[PDB]
This record gives C-alpha cells, sequence and structure tokens, in this order.
C-alpha cells in the first residue's frame, strides 16, 4: 500500500512496498505445488551453501 | 452515464494476460480492457508494453464517466503491473493510492503439480 | 514478558503488512521470539492486531 | 561539393571500383540531397535475436551514422539512364513518396509492431 504523497517516486515505494510482504515471492512458490521432501531438500541445501561459503571465505593471497 | 470523479483500477496482471478494470469506489464496474483484446495474442498479451494499452484503452473509455482521481490495486505476478500503472499516471488521472491485491493463501490449497517440461 | 494485550510492544514486531518479523531482523532471542509470535497470534484472535493489512 | 556524406552516397552508388563512373552519375543527377536524406533516414529498426529459444524481431534505435548509411543504402537501391533514376527517387525523397520513403516507412511499420518487444 502506498498514497501517493510525484506518482514516479510512489510506484517505486510501492514496488518495494511489496518486495518487502514477499508478494511476487510468494505466488510463485504457490503457482505450483512443491513436495515436502524437495522443499527440505533445497533447504539443507541452501544451509550447506552457505556454511561452505562462509567457512572459505574466513579461509579468503592470489597476487 | 452516471459522472463518477473519484474510482478505482484494478490491475489483474496474470503471467498470460493482464486485464484493466476501472470500477467506481464500490466496486460497480465502468469500463474494462485486456492485454489479448487490445490487439497483442499469444506471446506479445504477455509483454509490459501489451498491458499498457489495455490500460490506456481503458482509460480512454473511463472518461466516459469523467473519471479523475483513482485507486490502482495490483492483482498479480504479471508483466503488466508497473506498465499498466504509469499508463493511467501518463492519461491524466490522479493516483490516490497504489495498493497491491494479490491473494496470498495462508496455507490453504494444495496447487497444481509442478510442470515436468 | 509478551502480553496478547500489548498492542504496542507487540506492533514494533510486526510489519506494515501485519506479518510477524523474523528474529533476525528484530535482534530478538529464539525464546523471546517464540513468545512474540504466540502473543501476536493471541493478539489477531481478539482482533486486538490485524492478521493481513487487506481484512 | 566536399562533403564527407557526399563521398559515401558515390561509394555506396560505385560498383566494381568504378568511382568515376559512380561519380558523374551522383554528380550530374544532383545538379538537377541533405534534405531528402532526412527524410528516409530511419529512427528504429527492428533486428532478431535467439531469444531463449525463439527468433523474435526486437525494436532498437538505429544510430545517426548508421542513419544516414542506411538511408543512402535506400535510395541509391530504389533508384537503381542511372542520373535519370537518381534524381527520380532522390525528389521523391524530398516529396515523401517512392520507394526509399517507402523503406522509413515499412521499416518503423515493422517497429511499431514489435513494440512489445522493445527492451526484454
Amino acid at each position: 500500500v502506498v498514497k501517493v504523497r510525484p506518482f514516479d517516486v510512489a510506484l517505486r515505494r510501492f514496488k518495494r512496498s511489496c518486495e518487502k510482504a514477499g508478494i511476487l515471492s510468494e505466488v510463485r512458490r504457490r503457482e505450483h505445488y512443491e513436495k515436502p521432501t524437495t522443499v527440505r531438500k533445497r533447504a539443507k541445501a541452501a544451509a550447506q551453501k552457505r556454511h561452505a561459503k562462509k567457512l572459505a571465505r574466513e579461509n579468503a593471497r592470489l597476487y | 452515464r452516471k459522472q463518477v470523479a473519484d474510482g478505482v483500477a484494478h490491475i489483474h496482471a496474470s503471467f498470460n494476460n493482464t486485464i484493466v478494470t476501472i470500477t467506481d469506489r464500490q466496486g460497480n464496474a465502468l469500463a474494462w480492457a485486456t492485454a489479448g483484446g487490445s490487439g497483442f495474442r499469444g506471446s506479445r498479451k504477455s509483454t509490459p508494453f501489451a498491458a499498457q494499452v489495455a490500460a490506456e484503452r481503458c482509460a480512454e473509455m473511463a472518461k466516459e464517466y469523467g473519471l479523475k482521481n483513482l485507486e490502482v490495486m495490483v492483482k498479480g505476478p504479471g508483466p503488466g503491473r508497473e506498465s499498466t500503472v504509469r499508463a493511467l499516471n501518463a492519461a491524466g488521472f490522479r493516483i490516490t493510492n497504489i495498493v497491491d491485491a494479490t491473494p496470498i493463501p495462508h496455507n490453504g490449497c494444495r496447487p497444481p503439480k509442478k510442470r515436468r517440461v | 514478558e509478551i502480553d496478547y494485550k500489548d498492542v504496542a510492544t507487540l506492533k514494533n514486531y510486526i510489519t506494515e503488512a501485519g506479518k510477524i518479523v523474523p528474529s533476525r531482523i528484530t535482534g530478538t532471542s529464539a525464546k523471546y521470539q517464540r513468545q512474540l509470535a504466540r502473543a501476536i497470534k493471541r493478539s489477531r484472535y481478539l482482533a486486538l492486531l490485524p492478521y493481513t493489512d487487506k481484512h | 561539393f566536399k562533403s564527407e556524406l557526399l563521398a559515401k552516397f558515390v561509394n555506396i552508388l560505385m560498383v566494381d571500383g568504378k568511382k568515376s563512373t559512380a561519380e558523374k552519375i551522383v554528380y550530374t543527377a544532383l545538379d538537377a540531397f541533405e534534405e531528402a536524406l532526412e527524410n528516409v533516414r530511419p529512427a528504429v529498426e527492428v533486428k532478431s535475436r535467439r531469444v531463449g529459444g525463439s527468433t523474435y524481431q526486437v525494436p532498437v534505435e538505429v544510430r545517426p551514422v548508421r542513419r544516414n548509411a542506411l538511408a543512402m543504402r535506400w535510395l541509391v537501391e530504389a533508384a537503381r539512364s542511372m542520373a535519370q533514376r537518381l534524381a527520380a527517387e532522390m525528389l521523391d525523397a524530398s516529396e515523401n513518396k517512392g520507394t526509399a520513403v517507402k523503406k522509413r516507412e515499412d521499416v518503423h511499420r515493422m517497429a511499431d509492431a514489435n513494440k512489445a518487444f522493445a527492451h526484454y
């Protein structure tokens, strides 16, 4: 929700007011049924990648 | 025609088409226009620009009722979200409020199966 | 010490949409976050908070 | 005349190294441009992309140099005596008629029809 208080701002403010309610995110989640197993598999690989990043990104000479 | 000045634009941006239904504030329809009735078909319906035209076509049919101020209720994930709203500003209409009206179930019905395309 | 009646506090932990805010954002302790979420949800049932911005 | 666009025009008219034959033709029919060019110069053209797995005709700007060059090419190609065909075109080109002007039109037509692909 954005009360137009110029329009160009208001539509950008709108576009960021709906990012933040994860609206488009949510529609794309609920377009097709994610089977619960697949949901978890994604979530593990997410966590696993996130860690395996940070770990080696603390191990982060080059030249 | 009952002349109305304050109204509501309901943008329905599917991934396929985009519909624009300009109503009074009581949600009685006055005008409607659709990307896939405003010329474009198949691929090109699902573009911002087709939806823009829908909005334009609807706008210049909403002036019969003499509308001036609209609130924009943008409902869905489609390409014709932003473009329709621009096409209402750049068609005179003062936009008061830009609501998102996308239906979000609070876990509800099992969506259709995934496309093994 | 979270009450389903203390709307004012609870409102610091809901978004404009009405959504419960992550504990990551707010910085709440897991234990507190759990108790918020419970309170917020009791508030919502007493229509002291809203479930959704729409309604 | 001491103009690089004129140089271009003849070289775009020139065939098989024959600059003289060309130069004569253009110089003579000029005795009988900068306007008639500017009424053929196209601002917009369709290109084509492999979009993911199809071929879509996507509108793009013509940059000013290609603008003058595409015009010359279109004049000559329509135009193609020659001096009794190269003022013929390049006067109807100041009177928004012919085939070099039809190009500017039928190009813009194609782009107008493909605005739905403009920026995507």
